């Protein structure tokens, strides 16, 4: 029954994970009680990808909530859909991780990982056919980043032939907690290159800009940013959650979106960001405008290796293809020619809450290298003076592991550059 | 243009009209290959586990 | 904004059409191998017609007709005329022809061998010297028409455009390519009347400019000197010959119900004898033009062969 | 009488299978419960339809078929659809997880572990056959199951039934319907592995069927159901001579004999006409001449290609409906003089014609109108090689950069099977080059 196990870790990871569940629970007609009151069965046909059934026939998210301190999870619990989650599925320590990758990966997080793997095992073992795992986290803190990557390693060890998928929030000076964010992210990306099959790169720089230069929010809160993230995450998982002419699953996705095993970092796109529904031509233009991208790279600086796009709502499948095909055949400079038919299009009838038309885009572009450069430059600006490193050497790390993580990110960048020029 | 080999029956008929004349791998080999590919997988998995260790 | 690619980099006429297409601001060029194109300007050899018309949402178009080499290789031309019912064996405007291998016809070639001077290319009076060139054999036309003063031979090149609908367009302007050198009889200069043994050995463009005489000029000459016109003495036969050849191959090359569409530019080459009879030399599938024409014509192409299919934001006679 | 066994593999194979069997049941007058009123020999027989149906003492008629998919969801719709009573549960075989559009995963990894069970369930069907001719295998080129599992099964059927004939109906990949970017890979791979194991393969380019559904049924966005119903009309025409009284193409050996002089060049082009919309209010019923003539339009071919620019090796006309030989020869007469129809030097310019007086059956509420006469032409032209050249080129585009190859290697395959497959197809392109063209 192609079940997915969802894991959310750290402050960011749990905040956006929680919103995610709010949104999709509403789309599937589940209320804060886990009770179904929807009007279709398109809501229920694949409900088991994300939800386990209850004794009274209630639906309970296949979700595991993880943190090294309890604050955020207390908030999640006391939030709107807080009580939907399995309470055994809250796994947390007391001490925190101090925005320190080393504490999440090596010291504090090591002490909690096994209890997390216990809840994971308990959720996997009752899966008819488990697809893989979905992790929500940021890369700039300590828990979601250090402990999140540690977790991905353990899961890969225990389930080496399942798919690992992340939604990974990338740090930016614009919207920043601490200065060590580049260190934590460079260390984390290195893990993600070896141990995931698909990673959605969600850049906080982009979310800030869309919030500021577009949504016209002058002082954008984390709730504002998370609302974009929530919409993107719902769009990006539509084809898994709903029945269509496609059977979408994680493995087929990875096979069709990843031509080289290391280049599996995707730029998501969304449209629109209202009483006038958009027309298919507007969806198409907006989706592919840099301004609707959530990774803060401009797609005209690179080339698309692959693209997956869904349109949500009742519209003209013919007009979609016409428009899709049109934007390709207007912009062939920005798609690779050596991968025939590298743009794929689908349609769902059910739109999301509050829109009668929407469109979501998953792009594997070489322009994502811009993001990794941005991080590399920042990492190097400190590391060349070994600034701030004592926080990590004090947990047992050596400079060597840093130099290697740096190196592997720059190699990743070189790889993206090689294919942008082929 | 000649008709030839005409055959009739209750369901229909058949014929041939001319316009101009003219001037294995064994089970064992399969098993071999299907197992030399299990080995490559096993090997890859063993490398993975070594690295994880 | 329409799209196109270019797969013959060094094609004089099409180079000019590419250039002319961008000047409209409505056409973008792509790289040789980008299949998402509206229009190919393909290669001369092994053009992959097999890969055209399988791109969703694209009307596609190419500047060649698959199977047109039937008319453009002399072996095939001869075979096509001797063999095609609509052409008969000797249709009267094609030189007596035989095709011999390095068909072949050697035997039947000799039965009608009892003026017995020939030409075998792809000139002799005695069979041996040519036959020992180890192609096609024709009856060399001994008594041609000469321009005066100069006793100068010449051939005529006419340009034909055929569109995707199979309309046949003859370019208003033709060209005379003269061997502006006096004409002997069996000395090997004037015999090969063209820029193919004169651009090396052969005093270049004497009696007339670059050996090239045009239509107004030649019509006046035909009037003054022969009391006739170009239309009457020569063009009717030419128009008839073009129609007969292209209409012969029509059902084998036509793209009326194909998944891609074609057009192509041909260059027909003729000789007029002294009785004012027109003869077909050969048909060229990728012709060059003539310096002062590569403009009116090149634009004519865009107008009728291209923007007919891809509308934007007469120099031809229909046949 | 001599039995034939049908094997459906993957989503395409299975769904097309559903379409065909439904059709067969409507044509032979068999009901969803497997009852056939007109079969007066209760519980046995050896009429022509018994080639595709066996019987049970309680008068149920049962498809000589096996459905196989690596995931269960498509075959479940069969397990509980309109025709649930037709099949023995054990004829429907499903795995846990599918091949994820990976030939290697369908062939090596997952195939290895379902193949003996499949061959076994097939043996149980062969054992009920007094003189089995062989097999009809339906699958896509592009799926992981349809390519990888099929080539594995075809490798084993050659070993376990070395004397039987094997025929394919294969779905060739088209972008306007496709599901994966690696379909070219899977296509080449499965073609290479399956080539020496099959005797006659009918390719159906989805592009061509989609275009036909658009242009003639005036359907904006054709579904699988539309495509499949049309493909089933064609398959029915082709298989009609095994299930009905007749004298042309009466056994699978005869397909090979009549359509395939060279063993490698065993892909005959199918052309079909007419295709008419059921919501066409006013329709002028077409004539023998008109429909036979339509057999030389590309727009009606199962694979778009241009036969004017190739040579024929065989030509078979199969009419269904109000047709007599006289009108057939008249139409051939007129056509021979308007069209360019070149045969190769070492074969006769001619036609093997076959007629069945029962006109085409259509699904009620379908999208195809009923017609009084119809034809399917099976020719062997070198022009179909165009379709290899397309496929190969796509392969070459991706394989030069090695894109996606790691998914295959990761399953146990070596990069060498790619260059081997491709070399085999280069050889095949060359063969067609000889037979059809002059140096
Ligand atoms: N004509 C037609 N084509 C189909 C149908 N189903 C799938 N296809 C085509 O088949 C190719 C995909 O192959 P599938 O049959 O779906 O794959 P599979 O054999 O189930 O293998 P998996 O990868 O394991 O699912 C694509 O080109 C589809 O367009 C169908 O019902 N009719
Ligand atoms: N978009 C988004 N980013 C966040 C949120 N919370 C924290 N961040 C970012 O995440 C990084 C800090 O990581 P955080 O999750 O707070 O630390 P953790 O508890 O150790 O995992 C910084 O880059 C913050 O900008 C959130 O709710 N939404
Ligand atoms: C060529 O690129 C493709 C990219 C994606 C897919 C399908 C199939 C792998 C699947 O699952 N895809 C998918 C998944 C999607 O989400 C899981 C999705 O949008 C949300 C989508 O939009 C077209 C496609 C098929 C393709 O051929
Ligand atoms: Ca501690
Ligand atoms: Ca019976
Ligand atoms: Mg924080
Ligand atoms: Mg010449």
């Amino acid at each position: 029954m192609r079940e997915i196990v969802h894991i959310q870790a750290g402050q960011c990871g749990n905040q956006i994970g929680a919103k995610f569940w709010e949104v999709i629970s509403d789309e599937h007609g589940i209320d804060p009680t886990g009770s179904y009151h929807g009007d279709s069965d398109l809501q229920l046909e694949r409900i088991n990808v994300y939800y386990n059934e209850a004794t009274g026939n209630k639906y309970v998210p296949r979700a595991i909530l993880v943190d090294l301190e309890p604050g955020t999870m207390d908030s999640v619990r006391s939030g709107p859909f807080g009580q939907i989650f399995r309470p055994d599925n809250f796994v947390f320590g007391q001490s925190g991780a101090g925005n320190n990758w080393a504490k999440g990966h090596y010291t504090e997080g090591a002490e909690l990982v096994d209890s997390v793997l216990d809840v994971v095992r308990k959720e996997s073992e009752s899966c008819d056919c488990l697809q893989g795992f979905q992790l929500t986290h940021s890369l700039g803190g300590g828990t979601g980043s250090g402990m999140g990557t540690l977790l991905i390693s353990k899961i890969r060890e225990e389930y080496p032939d399942r798919i690992m998928n992340t939604f990974s929030v990338m740090p930016s000076p614009k919207v920043s907690d601490t200065v060590v964010e580049p260190y934590n992210a460079t260390l984390s990306v290195h893990q993600l290159v070896e141990n995931t099959d698909e990673t959605y790169c969600i850049d906080n720089e982009a979310l800030y800009d869309i919030c500021f230069r577009t949504l016209k929010l002058t002082t954008p809160t984390y709730g504002d940013l998370n609302h974009l993230v929530s919409a993107t995450m719902s769009g990006v998982t539509t084809c898994l959650r709903f029945p269509g002419q496609l059977n979408a699953d994680l493995r087929k996705l990875a096979v069709n979106m990843v031509p080289f095993p290391r280049l599996h970092f995707f730029m998501p796109g969304f449209a629109p960001l209202q009483y006038r529904a958009l027309t298919v031509p507007e969806l198409t233009q907006q989706m592919f405008d840099s301004k609707n991208m959530m990774a803060a790279c401009d797609p005209r600086h690179g080339r698309y290796l692959t693209v997956a796009a869904i349109f949500r709502g009742r519209m003209s499948m013919k007009e979609v293809d016409e428009q899709m095909l049109n934007v390709q055949n207007k912009n062939s400079s920005y798609f690779v020619e050596w991968i025939p038919n590298n743009v794929k299009t689908a349609v769902c009838d059910i739109p999301p809450r509050g829109l009668k038309m929407s469109a979501t885009f998953i792009g594997n572009s070489t322009a994502i290298q811009e993001l990794f450069k941005r991080i590399s430059e920042q990492f190097t600006a400190m590391f060349r003076r070994k600034a701030f490193l004592h926080w990590y050497t004090g947990e047992g790390m050596d400079e060597m592991e840093f130099t290697e993580a740096e190196s592997n990110m720059n190699d990743l960048v070189s790889e993206y550059q090689q294919y942008q020029d082929a | 243009m000649e008709v030839i080999e005409l055959n009739k029956c209750t369901s229909g008929q058949s014929f041939e009209v001319i316009l101009k004349p003219p001037s294995d791998p064994s089970l064992e080999e399969i098993q071999k290959k299907l197992e030399a590919a299990e080995e490559r997988r096993k090997y890859q998995e063993a490398e993975l586990l070594k690295h994880l260790a | 904004m329409y799209t196109f690619v270019v797969r013959d980099e060094n094609s004089s006429v099409y180079a000019e059409v590419s250039r002319l297409l961008l000047a409209t601001g409505q056409w973008k060029r792509l790289r040789k191998d980008n299949p998402r194109f509206n229009l190919m300007l393909g290669e001369r050899n092994r053009l992959p017609f097999g890969r055209l018309g399988h791109e969703p949402g694209l009307v596609q178009l190419v500047n060649y007709y698959r199977g047109a080499d039937k008319l453009c290789r002399k072996a095939s031309l001869v075979k096509l005329i001797k063999t095609s019912p609509e052409l008969s064996e000797s249709c009267t405007w094609f030189p007596e022809s035989y095709v011999i291998y390095p068909t072949d016809e050697r035997e039947v070639f000799l039965a009608a061998y009892n003026g017995n001077v020939w030409i075998a290319k792809s000139i002799s009076s005695e069979a041996s010297e040519l036959l020992d060139f180890i192609h096609v054999i024709q009856k060399y036309l001994e008594k041609p028409l000469l321009l005066e003063p100069g006793h100068r031979k010449f051939d005529i090149r006419s340009w034909v455009l055929v569109d995707h609908l199979y309309n046949i367009y003859l370019y208003r302007e033709g060209v005379l390519r003269t061997s502006s050198e006096p004409y002997n009889s069996a000395d090997k200069t004037c015999h090969l009347t063209n820029h193919c043994i004169q651009k090396e050995y052969s005093n270049y463009g004497r009696y007339e400019e670059g050996n090239e005489m045009f239509f107004e000029e030649f019509n006046q000459y035909l009037m003054d000197a022969l009391n006739t016109t170009l239309e009457n003495s020569i063009l009717l036969q030419i128009k008839h010959i073009i129609r007969s050849c292209l209409m012969c191959i029509e059902p084998a090359i036509s793209t009326k119900h194909l998944h891609y569409q074609s057009f192509q530019l041909f260059g027909f080459d003729f000789m007029v004898d002294e009785e004012l009879k027109v003869w077909l030399i050969e048909v060229n599938g990728a012709p060059a033009c003539a310096q002062k024409l590569y403009a009116e014509l090149c634009q004519g192409i865009v107008d009728v062969a291209i923007s007919s299919v891809f509308p934007l934001a007469s120099i031809f006679i229909k046949l | 009488m001599r039995e034939c066994i049908s094997i459906h593999v993957g989503q395409a194979g299975v769904q097309i299978g559903n379409a065909c069997w439904e059709l067969y049941c409507l044509e032979h007058g068999i009901q969803p419960d497997g009852q056939m009123p007109s079969d007066k020999t209760i519980g046995g027989g050896d009429d022509s339809f018994n080639t595709f149906f066996s019987e049970t003492g309680a008068g149920k008629h049962v498809p000589r078929a096996v459905f196989v998919d690596l995931e269960p969801t498509v075959i479940d719709e069969v397990r509980t659809g309109t025709y649930r009573q037709l099949f023995h549960p054990e004829q429907l075989i499903t795995g846990k997880e599918d091949a994820a559009n990976n030939y290697a995963r369908g062939h090596y990894t997952i195939g290895k572990e379902i193949i003996d069970l499949v061959l076994d369930r097939i043996r149980k069907l062969a054992d009920q056959c007094t003189g089995l001719q062989g097999f009809l295998v339906f699958h896509s080129f592009g799926g992981g199951t349809g390519s990888g599992f099929t080539s594995l099964l075809m490798e084993r059927l050659s070993v376990d039934y070395g004397k039987k004939s094997k025929l394919e109906f294969s779905i060739y990949p088209a972008p306007q319907v496709s599901t994966a970017v690696v379909e070219p890979y899977n296509s080449i791979l499965t073609t290479h592995t399956t080539l020496e194991h099959s005797d006659c393969a009918f390719m159906v380019d989805n592009e061509a069927i989609y275009d036909i559904c658009r242009r003639n049924l005036d359907i904006e966005r054709p579904t699988y159901t539309n495509l499949n119903r049309l493909i089933s009309q064609i398959v029915s025409s082709i298989t009609a001579s095994l299930r009905f009284d007749g004298a042309l193409n009466v056994d699978l050996t005869e397909f090979q004999t009549n359509l395939v002089p060279y063993p490698r060049i065993h892909f005959p082009l199918a052309t079909y006409a007419p295709v008419i919309s059921a919501e066409k209010a006013y329709h002028e019923q077409l004539s023998v001449a008109e429909i036979t003539n339509a057999c030389f339009e590309p727009a009606n071919q199962m694979v778009k290609c241009d036969p004017r620019h190739g040579k024929y090796m065989a030509c078979c006309l199969l009419y269904r409906g109000d047709v007599v030989p006289k009108d057939v020869n008249a139409a051939i007469a007129t056509i021979k003089t308007k069209r360019s129809i070149q045969f190769v030097d070492w074969c006769p310019t001619g036609f093997k014609v076959g007629i069945n007086y029962q006109p085409p059956t259509v699904v009620p509420g379908g999208d195809l109108a009923k017609v009084q006469r119809a034809v399917c032409m099976l020719s062997n032209t070198t022009a179909i090689a165009e379709a290899w050249a397309r496929l190969d080129h796509k392969f070459d585009l991706m394989y030069a950069k090695r894109a996606f190859v790691h998914w295959y290697v990761g399953e146990g395959m070596e990069e060498g099977e790619f260059s081997e497959a491709r070399e085999d197809m280069a050889a095949l392109e060359k063969d067609y080059e000889e037979v059809g063209v002059d140096s």
